[PDB]
């Protein structure tokens, strides 16, 4: 008359199923709580790191001229800042960068060089003068959405100079010279290898052309494909997939080694031969009817190389501003879901940050003892491309910590299972619920390695046509006891599960109960 | 008892049920009667003194309100103008039918099924008091005496009601518990009536 | 006991309890009661001697508040203004009805229903004697009874009625613990009562 | 630390229950060898409390292959140790009976 | 009311799954013995050469 549950046959974020029949450990709403091998997890707390911009941090991006070193650059309207020893700005272009431009710029890596393009002002590079500066040999006219990069070919892009925003491209590039663009970039004049191509298609070719080692392709709604093997005119214009569109600019695929891409429609894994949905039958439905995002752009995914999983960040309809306050987390590693609540965000990125004090020190002395070059601190982490997250609502930036704190509040937890697999149990180890037997609670135990106390609610509901209603229970710390005492008697039976903890680890839990009856409504 | 804590307690033991308080109300209720209709009586159940006014020139006399049975030791008693009277004697219908056409003051009475009788038919106006027990309902003590005397029976039987209408196998249960207790008061019953008596063989 | 030690008791025994401690005391309450209206009656449950005082022509006599079972080698006791005293004899109704209007001192009784009625009618006040057994609720005594001596039964009621409600197989057994301990302290009240009396015939 | 311990199912292989509280009777050890090694228990009250310790007196395998002590706790722990010229651990056996539930 | 359990199924050092759920023969915790197929096994023992820098 008792049913004994565990958590770690490992289920996903799974909220699209039919609730009810989800199977033992599987989450019906999730907050925050990561589910991982030895069980249910908090992934949560951050650091506060040493970077600081002093101006709107919109878009930030990590990069190094050289080994040792760490840069940042903060942009925003009229400018573009530094991140680098203890001062920063005054890199942006020469005038007012352009006309109160807003989470609509773009960077790109090619090379060691950094380069930056926005949709209201040409693109500018930096170099040795530390000014950000046009082109060479573009002309003046143009104007340019997105830009991206390839194989020793800069300016993968798809925009041309003025009148013809619509649909683009240009090899704007020759064999270039590693550290600087080509010296020219003529496309008409046959002076070298540079051209313009239409590539027909209804849609619009929107940002970069994505990665791969044997070739980089993307799509305007339907995937294209580009190769340069070919001599003549290299490059050959081809299609893959006609059906599948992407919505975003910042809904970009991963650099992992297989591509996670992101669509109107669903969400897809693929590497140019073979295609797939990551989840179909169990996030697509959540993810978009979440909420109409009704700003579709600003929102944007990155990677966690160090941990196997992946963050979409996504808003919330509670949410105005139109920061997504909310992130989905999949693991590619193993095909477990998971979703996070957080506080206000606008965009994130990972890097890294060596801070410490420097030239205020004691002792001026001769270079014959050791500086120790620079040393001690996160000399470890420098090959921990740790996230850095630009939230709204602070001047310095925080990155993730172990330790479930923010600063020195600290980031609540809700665990929900709506209604479980509870009554017969079969031949098979596995239980089976009987929804025509009516049931009776008895008693509540839970396994957990934690010390820390955590509350717990508790939901009954008359019938399942009927919806649910709530209860709560005094919590208990786990120290002394393991067990809780109630009586109640409902339709299907339904606990909520909240904790403010430092940490919390969920093993399993048993149900005692007995068959008391039938269904009446 | 107040006729609260009964439903309560139908709950509580129940399961802690939340919604069927009309319900808990209807059974208990009907379940009240049908303890009364059965065969046993208990104690509280006897009325006070009640007298009914006959008119002359007829035999049959209405039952009381609701009877069900009368005392096993008291008996009609008539009271005339100077206020005292004498014991009258019950007999099968059949052994009465002599005294037809006779007169007096009443002597015998007689059940048949809803009407006594008097068989000596008194010719003028008169007047007999009773000791009978009545139906729970009729009589005026401002509350239920089974609300306070035995609740646990009561709160046992509804429970079995409503658990026979829900199929549970521990209807039973509840339906043992009944028993015991009833039983139990029929000892009670049984052991007050003859408390401080003491008997002869004479 | 204390009333505490029993509630925590009572947590401790039936698998180590923290909140339920409201319906403890709730269904303890009950507890007491329920045991009271079965039919026996431990001896820490008799009353202290009683005294009242009627008026003339009324020879009904409402029962004693509280009031279950009178005393058996007990009885209604008549006092009298010179100091001497006599007690009173008790038949059934029907034997009694005779002395209808026989006037001088009390003789008889009967216990009817809910009062008590003497058919030798005084024509003045008079006060009486009496002696009966009464529920805790209604004794004068600062302390339950109950509590001191015998909690065990209490202990066990309790939770037997506890541990039923939420359909639990250990009814049963603990129902059996609950009828042991009723049987030995039925052989106990045997015990005291009859403990060093000397009889012989006559 | 802990061993699956409990309930033997339909399979071979055992799955231990965590909900009732169990005590030992006894251990003993296959081994090829013929070095004594010593042995140490360990107890804890709940999953979530911690481990503790205690030490047991070696026996030489030669003669005896089993040892004897009393405890309960919530899981079981069992640590050996051994300076020996050569280690053979094959397989070992533990009784045990279930006499309650889970506590704290 | 007894469990025997066994070392030849051949897992291996084991300490970050959950420890209590290992299956029989799982190590929590080693101290250089070594696990081979007949069972646990000593992997030490230093013999002295010839060479001297």
């Amino acid at each position: 008359m008792e049913v004994t549950h565990k958590q770690f046959d490992l289920s996903g974020f799974l909220p699209d199923q039919a609730p009810d029949t989800l199977k033992s450990g599987a989450i019906s709403r999730g907050f925050n709580v990561k589910p991982t091998i030895l069980g249910w997890e908090k992934s949560g707390g951050f650091r506060e790191t040493n970077t600081a911009p002093t101006n709107e941090k919109d878009f930030i991006f990590f990069w190094s001229p050289a080994i040792g070193d760490n840069r940042w650059f903060s942009g925003g309207d009229k400018t573009v800042q530094q991140v680098e020893g203890n001062v920063v700005s005054d890199v942006s272009r020469t005038g007012g960068y352009t006309a109160a431009a807003a989470a609509r710029w773009n960077a790109v890596n090619f090379n060691g060089v950094l380069l930056m393009n926005n949709e209201l002002d040409s693109p500018q590079y930096l170099a040795a003068s530390g000014k950000l500066e046009d082109f060479p040999n573009l002309p003046s006219n143009v104007r340019f959405r997105t830009v991206a990069v390839y194989k020793n070919f800069i300016l993968g892009l798809g925009v041309n100079f003025g009148s013809g925003f619509l649909d683009d491209e240009i090899y704007w590039s020759h064999q270039a010279d590693p550290g600087t663009m080509p010296p020219n970039w003529d496309y008409a004049n046959a002076a070298s290898d540079s051209g313009r191509t239409p590539l027909p298609s209804e849609g619009y070719c929107v940002t970069s052309e994505e990665l791969g080692s044997m070739n980089i392709v993307y799509k305007s709604d339907s995937i294209w494909t580009m190769q340069l093997i070919g001599g003549q005119w290299i490059f050959r214009f081809e299609n893959k997939f006609p059906g599948q569109g992407i919505l975003n600019k910042k809904s970009v695929v991963s650099f992992e080694g297989k591509h996670f891409v992101v669509t109107q429609k669903d969400i897809i894994v693929h590497d140019g031969y073979q295609v797939r949905s990551v989840a179909d039958k169990r996030v697509r439905n959540f993810f978009f009817t979440d909420m109409n995002s009704d700003y579709f752009e600003r929102v944007f995914v990155v990677k966690d190389p160090r941990v196997a999983e992946v963050y979409v960040f996504y808003p919330s309809k509670n949410s105005v501003d139109g920061l997504c306050d909310r992130a989905l987390v999949w693991n590619w590693r193993d095909d477990v879901w998971s979703l996070l609540n957080l506080r206000p965000l606008k965009h994130a990125a990972y890097g890294y940050e060596i801070t410490g004090v420097s030239i205020t020190w004691d002792n001026f002395v001769g270079g014959w003892e050791s500086t120790g070059l620079w040393q001690a601190d996160e000399d470890v982490a420098k090959y921990a491309p740790v996230l850095h997250y630009s939230f709204r609502d602070v001047p310095k930036l925080l990155a993730p910590t172990p330790q479930a704190l923010f600063i020195d509040e600290e980031i609540e937890a809700v665990w929900e299972r709506e209604d479980i697999v509870i009554g017969s149990i079969s031949r098979d180890g596995v239980p089976y619920q009987d929804y025509e037997r009516n049931k009776s609670v008895s008693s509540i135990s839970f396994d957990v390695d934690t010390t820390e106390p955590f509350d717990v609610y508790i939901g009954y509901k008359g019938s399942l046509e009927d919806s649910v209603e709530w209860e709560f229970a005094g919590t208990v710390n786990p120290m002394e006891d393991k067990r809780l005492f109630c009586l109640l008697t409902a339709g299907l039976f339904s606990m909520r599960i909240i904790s403010k903890a430092q940490t919390f680890i969920l093993r399993s839990y048993k149900i005692t109960y007995e068959f008391a009856g039938e269904m009446w409504a | 008892m107040d006729k609260a804590t009964l439903v309560k307690t139908i709950a509580y033991r129940m399961g802690n049920v939340k919604g069927q308080d009309t319900a808990i109300d209807f059974e208990l209720a009907l379940s009240i009667e049908r303890l009364e209709g059965q065969e046993f009586v208990p104690w509280f159940l006897l009325s006070e003194n009640n007298f009914f006014e006959g008119t002359a020139q007829e035999n049959r006399i209405p039952v009381p309100r609701g009877f069900i049975r009368e005392y096993e030791e008291g008996s009609l008693y008539l009271r005339r103008v100077a206020g005292t009277g004498k014991c009258l004697i019950k007999k099968s219908q059949d052994q009465l039918l002599k005294y037809e056409g006779m007169t007096g003051e009443p002597s015998h009475y007689s059940l048949t099924n809803q009407y006594f009788r008097i068989y000596p038919v008194p010719q003028e106006d008169f007047k007999v008091e009773l000791l009978f027990y009545r139906k729970s309902s009729t009589l005026n003590v401002e509350d239920n005496p089974w609300y306070e005397y035995a609740a646990e029976l009561l709160v046992a039987e509804t429970i079995w009601a409503m658990l026979s209408a829900r199929r549970d196998k521990m209807a039973d249960y509840w339906k043992s518990v009944a028993a015991d207790q009833m039983r139990r008061l029929t000892i009670l019953d049984a052991e007050r009536r003859l408390a401080n008596q003491e008997i002869f063989m004479g």
